[PDB]
DNA sequence: TCCTCAGTCGCGATCGAACACTCGAGCCGAGCAGACGTGCCTACG
DNA sequence: CGTAGGCACGTCTGCTCGGCTCGAGTGTTCGATCGCGACTGAGGA
């Protein structure tokens, strides 16, 4: 939402000093004169830098920082000297910075430089090549910083690289004038037995190795996968990096993106890999849900290509509808919370597909027409309206 | 590494001497440590972390040593950094100047290294994680036992 | 150690060597110019 | 008189885990030739 | 008499070579089970 905003219209800018901001068609001295969603994205941006501030000083310090806020103000609320006193009530922040530093013993200057006072986020553009010879990758991060709402980012930079070994954690110093990074590369002996590869958890897991080229271990890379800039990734990696990403990665924002990546590839093996992404269980369900309409845009992109049945109607049969009837729907019962979010945005996303002649088919009509005419309701405890609406959507 | 709370002998003070005199305290309170379990890795003679932290202990004070100085462009000596690692051959010290400054010999700044001016120094949490406290303790734990070995 | 070792003398001779190729390397801008 | 039947021993048979050997990538020290300067000393006006 | 053109050190520059570590890659050994035929007591014809 910030990267949006601050890209579309000049910046957001935490504590000005008193124009601070002459990007922007309004007055910033003022929290009457602003633009409401200046407004919002103003609050956003403000939890956003204080996740960093966490980031920088532990989270214990930063829950001993506010409770010293608080307890200087108790203190302070229960005197009678008229404002003696009842000015400790009152933060600034330059008493903030003063209380963190008294807690923790470290500053952070730096961090509220670079991301409070100066009004802007940054874009990363990364590529790799794996160097066969001396076994390392070549990481190239360019930044963006001459379009409006950017700013150029030059402290340390936390990269994920997920090899054959396990998942390594490697930081990167992206000075001005840097381009190269070479981070150095482990074994592959993991390819020449079959053993389990290990996770960015202490969990490990099968993987079907064929599609990985034969002379880099490495299956995947996430610049910057904690979040600890306001940034704007876009890595190219290769396809089957993306698929094994969303297969294989124990977090969601990872997941999330390979989603978001994987729409430029409508390869049938993306297409595997989101459909097993759909079928499985123990994925968390806005990954899926993202999952469907990932699936409805590779699915129309690879007309005259596609061989069965339109995408997700075997799997909505498979999973939400009777084993004797294939098209009557099962009758309501929406006490899972995952499942039912689920079927109520897999019509959705497949009323997206699109025939040969750029008109929906009537196979995921009537298919929709008959989820709404066999809809049963009175066994549930719960009510139908949202996806009564979901389904008119 | 455990630890057992002793008290302390009735005739042993605590006396702190400095250059101006003579303190004393009287202690209370004396644990016994008893075998420790080593939780960081002394690296071995010659090693590759060895050799890296002896080069980044020398990166990390020529660094100080810039951000101490008062000139605008900011200049360093090179017999402070003889005077401070004194068993370092001048190519290594010169190796870690190389990049980063540059050597004046004459005008303005002569027979000092100037900082280069698009080198950005770095701020002081990326110097102080460019080398550990403990790292140092498990490099001083290998000189003192090579010393004994030796 | 010593007996396998087989200098301040040493660092003179360098010196008198290092002399001795500067003053050939003048007389060789000499011949130059 | 039988009459096969259930539990277990010895040996080949392969398999996973570890261990010895190799080989190159990369860094570090020594060594050497030389330049870029300061001081210290002579033929010409 | 003055006055500008040649000799020693100091510190840095740059390239070459040899040695040491260290991990990837590959081949070799040895216990750990798996299966087969057989041993050997055992309750019913």
């Amino acid at each position: 939402k910030i990267v949006a905003y601050e890209l579309k219209t000049g910046g957001v800018l935490l504590h000005p000093i008193f124009n601070p901001a002459s990007h922007l068609h309004f007055s910033i001295k003022h929290p009457h004169t602003l633009s409401w969603e200046y407004y919002s994205m103003f609050q956003c941006k403000a939890h956003l830098v204080m996740r960093l501030i966490e980031n920088r000083i532990s989270m214990e310090f930063m829950l001993q920082v506010f409770n010293k806020l608080l307890s200087l103000a108790s203190t302070a609320s229960s005197q009678k000297f008229q404002s003696h006193m009842w000015s400790q009530m009152l933060v600034s922040t330059s008493g903030f910075l003063k209380s963190i530093s008294n807690v923790s013993g470290k500053d952070i200057q730096p961090l509220i430089k670079q991301w409070v006072d100066q009004s802007g986020v940054v874009k990363f553009y990364g590529s790799f090549a794996f160097n066969r010879k001396r076994n390392v990758l070549e990481l190239e991060i360019k930044q963006d910083y001459t379009s409006p709402g950017t700013q150029k980012y030059v402290g340390p930079l936390k990269v994920t690289v997920q090899e054959l070994d396990g998942s390594f954690n490697h930081t990167l110093q992206i000075e001005e004038n840097s381009l190269k990074h070479d981070i150095p590369c482990h074994s592959k002996s993991r390819r020449n037995k079959k053993k389990k590869i290990p996770l960015m958890n202490g969990e490990e897991v099968d993987m079907d190795l064929s599609a990985m080229d034969a002379d880099s271990p490495l299956l995947w890379i996430r610049i910057d996968p904690d979040m600890s800039v306001l940034r704007k990734v876009e890595f190219e990696q290769a396809d089957f990096m993306w698929q094994y990403q969303l297969r294989y990665e124990r977090d969601v924002v990872a997941q999330q993106e390979s989603i978001l990546a994987l729409e430029k590839f409508p390869t049938p093996a993306s297409r595997l890999a989101l459909t097993d992404i759909l079928e499985q269980e123990q994925c968390f369900y806005r990954v899926r849900m993202s999952a469907c309409f990932c699936l409805a845009k590779i699915a129309n992109s690879m007309v005259s290509t596609w061989t069965g049945p339109p995408a997700m109607k075997s799997l909505f049969t498979r999973m939400f509808c009777c084993k004797s009837c294939p098209n009557i729907v099962k009758t309501n019962n929406f006490m899972s919370f995952q499942s039912y979010f689920l079927q109520k945005t897999m019509p959705v996303a497949m009323a997206l597909l699109r025939d040969v002649h750029n008109l929906c088919p009537k196979e995921v009509l009537t298919f929709i027409l008959d989820l709404i005419k066999y809809n049963d309701n009175r066994k549930n405890k719960f009510s139908d309206n949202y996806y009564r609406a979901e389904m008119i959507d | 590494a455990p630890i057992y709370l002793h008290k302390m002998p009735e005739t042993d003070f605590l006396i702190i001497r400095t250059r101006q005199g003579y303190y004393i305290r009287e202690l209370v309170d004396i644990f016994v440590v008893g075998q420790q379990c080593p939780l960081f890795e002394v690296p071995g003679p010659n090693s590759k972390r060895a050799n890296t932290h002896i080069r980044d202990f020398l990166q990390v004070f020529i660094y100080r040593l810039f951000w101490k100085s008062k000139d605008r462009p900011r200049r360093i000596r090179m017999e402070d950094i003889k005077k401070a690692f004194p068993s370092h051959s001048e190519s290594s010290i010169r190796k870690r100047l190389k990049l980063c400054a540059d050597f004046k010999r004459t005008g303005m700044d002569s027979n000092w290294w100037v900082l280069k001016s698009d080198f950005r120094l770095p701020t002081e949490e990326e110097i102080r994680a460019m080398v550990s406290p403990e790292q140092c303790c498990a490099y001083y734990s290998m000189i003192a036992a090579e010393q004994r070995l030796k | 150690t010593k007996d396998e070792e087989f200098h301040r003398e040493e660092m003179r001779k360098e010196r008198r060597r290092i002399q001795e190729q500067l003053r050939r390397l003048k007389r060789n801008q000499e011949k130059e110019k």
